[PDB]
């Protein structure tokens, strides 16, 4: 490996590079500042957007004849045909010019906006084509913005019409024209819509699960009870009530729960399974909901108590329960008369007009959709008469966009209706909003206001919402999150389900929460990258809240990480000298190059087939200089650098030896990027990640002071084991000013049939075994064993597995991967919560002894941990014996359910809500029960 | 026409619903089908049976 | 339930698969508009079919 | 009759779609179909002919 050459060349030009401090606390404050930033810019493109269409909204005549003036404008759901006969009669449709853009990766047209019109919305009706004439301001301000600010995302005018107005014209995602592509998108179920659209609820849906709903009701009370959580977010409280004569939760849930995906999941199952039986009692039941709303032992939002009545109609009133319960009129109360029946729908409709709330019908699926739109609808009254202290920008979850691009977050601002304002006239339905306008901020366009390139490859950064969900993290992955065991949510991934939770991590999780700033060094046990390892890391967490928004960042920063090094290369010759090295011509006296594929410069586009990358970066560096603004100078600076000590590496100390019988590969990796592999025909065996710091073995080589050997992977089809060797690895540690800074990692990939033949050579001076950390057989003695190398011990024999895990010489760690793809079973893949497990060395001792009580039987074992290395030795001397194979362990990522949430609810993670909302004002006028 | 109503030609062995409420063959005469269905038996019937 | 509404599209759940269909505003078959039509749907009523 | 999917107009739930329902199987036409609505509603095939 040469980690002493690697070093002492590194301390022997100290002169061309400077060592720099990481001071977290600088760091996080800027990046604080820099995305506190980007979302006031984001918040005064809402602004102005919602002013001028509250403006234009004002100003807007009413009309009933569009065929004397036209209204033009671009359908998203055009065909690219030039069919002059898709012309609705009175609108003439726009055909624009397509550009492909970088940023969004569509076809994208900036000359004006597009709209998109549910199928089940006819698009030349009154309301549609008023809306679609008065948005025009809306298209021009949205022109304005971009041009103001050219990073901005889709912008949009969620119409509450239905519309859909964003502002970089691209077709409709797959949906426009095609079989089985069928286009359910309806702007007002939105999670952004429906967040800027009211205030956190309460709900408590009272289902009608008696005999006179059985059949068809039934059917449609459930699809709409689903279609009813389908609209709640992660700042809403709801549980589920069903009475038939006697009121019972569906679920497991007592209380009322949070509205999560999981709990959401839960409660779905449960109205899915329930049966109509029995007689009706309205006063029951209602008891039931006003007393499960007056619970204040549990965790709630403190606003907008609800009740949703799923029946279909009764000829009972129930004055003197509500009389009794709601008297202040504190609960709403919405009654939805599902079905198609002839029953009296008369108490049905009183309830909603003395308890505040509304009335709807559903008569069949495909009335179910509206209908929840609407009462969320009539919950925006209170928000509306709050002139301005109701129009505050909010950030939704971490969700994936409908236009692809990603992982993204919406900023919303709902526009209020103000035809008569200061010129009082009836104001027939100015309480109703008239959108909501939203903008997209790319997970992405964040990730790159927190460079991460200047730390260790275990350094990161990672903020938090206030319910502890992660807006960014190394582990959020863009899929959506598992709810179960397989057969549009948002990626809400916790924070504590990011990573490894200990207690510590708890007290950091909620004093971020809380908007605090802080410091915390302790010891972490850290997954290995591979998710096949635990290592026991050493951390610094770092805290600030971002200032304007409810989010907070931190910095996890490794002890010996507090360093880097800055390179000085400003001659122009020697960066040239450096770079003569990386052409795919010289790879044969020095090893074979990759490139980690990063932002060197905004010309070069980063490239899955690393050398495509490597040809058109040696191209750049051939024509660097006049280059100067358009890249940064100080991640080529250090590449070349470091390619520049890798070259005197292999030269002077690897060229001048050729060959050992051992060694089958001999790879250094830098931090810069540089992973010259020597002899260039394991090259092609090389299957490392060309970016250095998603390369799993040297994130796990700089928090182990010592040498690690990975085990390669069984049953996997590709060059295999035998062919390319094991990973053997250590990392360079050098001083310089007295300073512990670990700027790379040597290794080799030793043969196995060269250890092999010297581990049953000194057999004269059979069972043996050689495992790692994690269990994995690294190699053997018996031959079938080495069959299967660097599959994991336990399933080879799990009973000696199970026993030397009861030394508690190996600890383990079950956690559970939310965001992992999975095969479906019976009652293409879908996504499951898997359930993977990790072994390490739970002692520091290095001797174990002792006897294998298997059944009926006996066997005995020795267990010693090869010094300077992250081995264990076991002599066991038994083959073949009585069956103690009853099971396996099964180190895999196996899929399961994730963790009871009929458990997790009684014991939630600490969670603060939203402060501000709008609810029960006195100038709101209820006469409109519908 | 003792038991000739049960043949109903079933989607490509998904074992799911049969496509067509009418009896099948898989003779010359009978009801040919068509679009990747065979004709086996277990079909309660028309008129449910 | 009107003509000016009987416009555009819909999505139809009676295939069990979502399918976008068009919205016709129809008139039944034996439809009482007429004197003659009258006579030919009180016909067909009173054969009983 | 409150069957999955549909519920028939031709039940006998209340006294006038009961008289209806009698009134139409005597005039002879689609007695049939209200045969096996009467006979599902029962149990299957299996256990209500
Ligand atoms: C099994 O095969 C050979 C057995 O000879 C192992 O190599 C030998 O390892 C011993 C360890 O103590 C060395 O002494 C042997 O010679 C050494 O060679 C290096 C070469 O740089 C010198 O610097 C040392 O001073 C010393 O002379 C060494 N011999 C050879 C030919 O490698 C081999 O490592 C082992 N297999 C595995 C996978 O480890
Ligand atoms: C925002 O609020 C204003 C008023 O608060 C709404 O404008 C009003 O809309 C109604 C329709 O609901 C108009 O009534 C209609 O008038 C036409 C012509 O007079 C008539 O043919 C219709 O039968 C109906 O009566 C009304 O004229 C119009 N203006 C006023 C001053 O009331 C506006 O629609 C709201 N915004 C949105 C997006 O709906
Ligand atoms: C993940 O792995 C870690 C490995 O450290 C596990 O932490 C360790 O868990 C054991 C079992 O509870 C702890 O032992 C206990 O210590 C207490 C306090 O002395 C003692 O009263 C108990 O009888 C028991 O011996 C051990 O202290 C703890 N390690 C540390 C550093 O706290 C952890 O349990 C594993 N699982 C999870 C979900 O984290
Ligand atoms: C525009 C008017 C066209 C009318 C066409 C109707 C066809 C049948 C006419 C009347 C049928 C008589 C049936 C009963 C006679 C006793
Ligand atoms: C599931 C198939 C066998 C079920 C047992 C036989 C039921 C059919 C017999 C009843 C038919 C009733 C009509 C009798 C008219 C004379
Ligand atoms: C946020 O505001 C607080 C007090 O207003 C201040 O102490 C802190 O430095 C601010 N942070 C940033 C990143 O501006
Ligand atoms: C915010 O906008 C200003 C100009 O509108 C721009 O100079 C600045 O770079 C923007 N901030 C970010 C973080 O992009
Ligand atoms: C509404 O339509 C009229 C007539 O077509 C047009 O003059 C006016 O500009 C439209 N409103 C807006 C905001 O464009
Ligand atoms: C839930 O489903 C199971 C299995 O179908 C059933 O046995 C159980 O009764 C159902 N729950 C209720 C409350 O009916
Ligand atoms: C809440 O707690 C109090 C006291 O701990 C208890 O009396 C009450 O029954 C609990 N439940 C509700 C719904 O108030
Ligand atoms: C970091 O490691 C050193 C020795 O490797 C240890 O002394 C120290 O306690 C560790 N850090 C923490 C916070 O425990
Ligand atoms: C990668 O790009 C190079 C240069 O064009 C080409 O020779 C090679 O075949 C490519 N490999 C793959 C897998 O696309
Ligand atoms: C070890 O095994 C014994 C019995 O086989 C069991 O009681 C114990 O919980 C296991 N674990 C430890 C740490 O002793
Ligand atoms: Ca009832």
């Amino acid at each position: 490996s040469g980690v002493n050459q690697l070093v002492d060349i590194y301390e022997k030009y100290q002169d061309l590079y400077t060592v720099e401090p990481n001071n977290a606390r600088q760091l996080v404050e800027i990046a604080a500042r820099d995305i506190e930033k980007l979302l006031s810019n984001r918040s005064k493109a809402l602004v102005r957007l919602a002013l001028e269409a509250e403006k234009v909204q004002a100003a807007h005549q009413w009309r009933e004849d569009f065929a004397s003036n036209e209204v033009v404008y671009y359908n998203a759901k055009d065909d690219l045909d030039p069919e002059k006969n898709d012309s609705e009669p009175g609108s003439q449709r726009i055909k624009p010019v397509f550009i492909e853009d970088a940023n969004f990766g569509r076809q994208i047209s900036y000359q004006h906006a597009a709209v998109h019109i549910p199928t089940d919305i006819y698009e030349g009706s009154t309301i549609v084509l008023n809306e679609l004439n008065w948005t025009s301001a809306l298209d021009e301000v949205f022109k304005k913005n971009r041009e103001e600010d050219p990073s901005l995302l889709w912008q949009v005018f969620g119409s509450a019409t239905g519309l859909a107005r964003y502002y970089p014209a691209s077709p409709w995602v797959d949906n426009s024209r095609t079989p089985n592509k069928i286009d359910l998108y309806d702007v007002r179920r939105r999670p952004w819509y429906i967040q800027g659209a009211a205030s956190p609820k309460d709900m408590l849906i009272l289902v009608d699960v008696s005999g006179s709903v059985s059949g068809l009701t039934l059917k449609l009370i459930r699809t709409s009870v689903s279609e009813m959580l389908e609209t709640l977010s992660d700042d809403d409280f709801v549980n589920v009530a069903s009475f038939n004569s006697n009121a019972q939760d569906v679920s497991c849930f007592q209380h009322l729960v949070q509205a999560n995906v999981r709990n959401k999941k839960v409660l779905k199952d449960a109205v899915n399974n329930i049966t109509a039986k029995g007689i009706t009692d309205y006063k029951k039941g209602f008891s039931f909901a006003f007393e499960q709303l007056l619970n204040y032992n549990v965790s709630r939002a403190n606003c907008n108590k609800i009740i949703m009545l799923f029946t279909d109609g009764g000829e009972e009133r129930a004055q003197e329960i509500f009389n009794k319960y709601n008297k202040d009129k504190k609960v709403r109360v919405f009654t939805f008369s599902v079905g198609q029946h002839n029953y009296d729908r008369g108490p049905i409709q009183w309830m909603a007009c003395e308890n505040k709330g509304y009335y709807y019908e559903i008569p069949s699926i495909g009335a179910i959709r509206i209908n929840t739109q609407e009462y969320l609808d009539v919950l925006g009254r209170p928000m509306v008469l709050a002139g301005d202290k109701a129009k505050q920008v909010q950030w939704t979850n971490v969700y994936l966009d409908a236009l692809e691009l990603g992982l993204v977050i919406t900023g919303t601002l709902p526009v209020f209706n103000i035809t008569g304002q200061f010129e009082n006239k009836t104001n027939l339905k100015n309480q109703l909003i008239l959108g909501v306008m939203g903008v997209d901020v790319s997970l992405e366009d964040i990730k790159r206001l927190t460079p991460r390139f200047t730390l260790c490859p275990n350094g990161y950064y990672f903020a938090i919402d206030p319910n502890g969900y992660v807006l960014l993290h190394p582990n959020l992955q863009p899929k959506p999150i598992g709810v179960g065991i397989p057969t549009q949510e948002p990626v809400t991934l916790d924070f504590l389900d990011a990573e490894l939770e200990n207690d510590i991590k708890v007290e950091i999780r909620n004093k971020m929460i809380d908007g605090e700033s802080g410091e915390k060094t302790f010891r972490t046990l850290v997954k290995s990258q591979d998710e096949r390892y635990i290592d026991k890391g050493n951390r610094t967490y770092t805290w600030t809240p971002v200032n304007g928004t409810d989010y907070s960042l931190a910095l996890v920063l490794p002890t010996y990480s507090f360093y880097y090094i800055k390179a000085k290369l400003e001659e122009t010759i020697t960066q040239a000298r450096y770079s003569e090295t990386l052409k795919p011509d010289n790879f044969e006296e020095s090893g074979y190059t990759f490139i980690a594929p990063r932002d060197y410069c905004n010309d070069l586009k980063i490239s899955d087939n690393n050398t495509e990358f490597l040809l058109n970066f040696n191209e750049f560096i051939d024509r660097k200089t006049p280059n100067n603004p358009s890249c940064n100078a100080d991640l080529i600076n250090r590449v070349l650098l470091d390619a520049g000590f890798t070259n005197e590496l292999v030269q002077n100390y690897w060229s001048k030896q050729k060959n050992i019988k051992g060694v089958k590969a001999r790879f250094v990796v830098t931090d810069g990027g540089i992973t010259r592999v020597y002899p260039k025909e394991a090259g092609e065996n090389w299957q490392e990640n060309p970016e250095t710091y998603e390369d799993s073995f040297y994130k796990r080589s700089l928090d182990n002071d010592n040498y690690v050997f990975t085990a390669p992977y069984f049953n996997k089809s590709g060059p295999g084991a035998y062919e390319s060797g094991i990973m053997v690895s250590k990392a360079v540690e050098i001083y310089i000013q007295g300073k512990l800074l670990k700027p790379a990692v040597v290794g080799i990939k030793i043969d196995v049939n060269s250890w092999i033949e010297n581990f049953t050579k000194t057999s004269i001076r059979m069972d043996c075994v050689i495992l790692d950390d994690g269990g994995f057989l690294l190699m053997a003695n018996h031959d079938d064993y080495t069959n299967q190398i660097g599959r994991f011990f336990g399933e080879i024999d799990p009973s000696l597995m199970r026993h030397l895990v009861n030394i508690s010489v190996y600890a383990f760690n079950k956690s559970y991967d939310y965001q992992s793809v999975c095969e479906p079973g019976a009652a293409s893949k879908q996504s499951c919560i898997t359930e993977q497990t990790q072994y390490f060395f739970d002692n520091d001792s290095k001797s174990f002894s002792g006897v294998l009580d298997c059944g009926n039987c006996s066997r005995i074992f020795h267990g010693e941990k090869l010094m300077n290395t992250n081995l264990i030795f076991i002599m066991v001397e038994s083959k073949g014996t009585c069956p103690c194979d009853t099971r396996l362990l099964i180190q895999a990522e196996q899929t399961s359910d994730g963790p009871n949430p009929c458990d997790m609810v009684k014991q939630p993670r600490y969670r603060k809500g939203p402060d501000v909302c709008f609810d029960n004002n006195v100038l709101e006028d209820y006469t409109d029960c519908g | 026409y003792m038991g000739k109503f049960h043949k109903a030609c079933f989607p490509n062995s998904t074992d799911a619903e049969p496509v067509g409420d009418f009896p099948c063959g898989k003779e010359a005469p009978a009801r040919l089908c068509e679009g990747d269905t065979e004709c086996r038996e277990y079909w309660p019937g028309p008129n449910f049976g | 339930e009107l003509e000016r509404d009987c416009r555009g599209q819909y999505l139809d759940y009676e295939k069990e698969e979502v399918e976008a269909q068009p919205r016709q505003w129809k008139k039944y078959d034996f439809h009482y508009d007429n004197v003659l039509w009258a006579l030919l749907t009180l016909f067909t009523v009173s054969t009983g079919e | 009759f409150n069957f999955q999917d549909e519920t028939p107009t031709t039940n006998f739930d209340t006294f006038p779609a009961a008289i209806l329902t009698v009134f139409q199987i005597l005039t002879g036409e689609d007695w049939n179909a209200v045969m096996y609505h009467g006979i599902e509603s029962q149990g299957g095939v299996s256990k209500g002919m």
